[PDB]
């Protein structure tokens, strides 16, 4: 919960009465992905 | 009126309407 | 006179590495520079108010 | 067809508490973000 993380970023167990900034909000990853144009022009492995 | 990536710009604590 | 000046503030994982984790983890080696700035920065901050 | 390589969402948080000597609760504020989009 946002206090233990608090907590943590702080290094104590203790925290005195004030605002604290903690870490960050990005939506985590999840996929990964590789694109290419199309496959064209393919070498003439038939012809030998 | 005369005067015109992890890095965020905080806002003050006191609005201009306060100080003015 | 100036009175004020912009508060600012740098979350270091971000800029340092952006979303990559195990850069993070091989940041986790170099220790507390990244509070270090963190405080300073909050100090500065807490200062122009 | 163009992409817009937006960081995943990305944002700062800091979290709103008095001393746990006198409370546990907490409040936690997003800045930059509206929170309809939360």
């Amino acid at each position: 919960d946002p206090l233990s993380e608090t907590k943590c970023t702080l290094k104590s167990f203790t925290v005195e009465k004030g605002i604290y900034q903690t870490s960050n909000f990005r939506v985590q990853p999840t996929e990964s992905i590789v694109r290419f144009p199309n496959i064209t022009n393919l070498c003439p492995f038939d012809e030998v | 009126n005369k005067v015109t990536k992890g890095l965020t710009v905080l806002p003050p604590l006191l609005t201009d309407e306060m100080i003015a | 006179l100036p009175v004020s000046m912009t508060k600012t503030s740098v979350d270091c994982t971000m800029y340092i590495c952006g979303d990559s984790t195990e850069c993070s983890n091989l940041l986790l080696q170099y220790g507390s520079f990244c509070t270090q700035l963190k405080r300073a920065l909050t100090g500065i901050a807490v200062e122009q108010d | 067809e163009i992409l817009d390589i937006t960081p995943c969402s990305f944002g700062g948080v800091s979290v709103i508490t008095p001393g746990t000597n006198t409370s546990n609760q907490v409040a936690v504020l997003y800045q930059g973000v509206n929170c309809t989009e939360v």
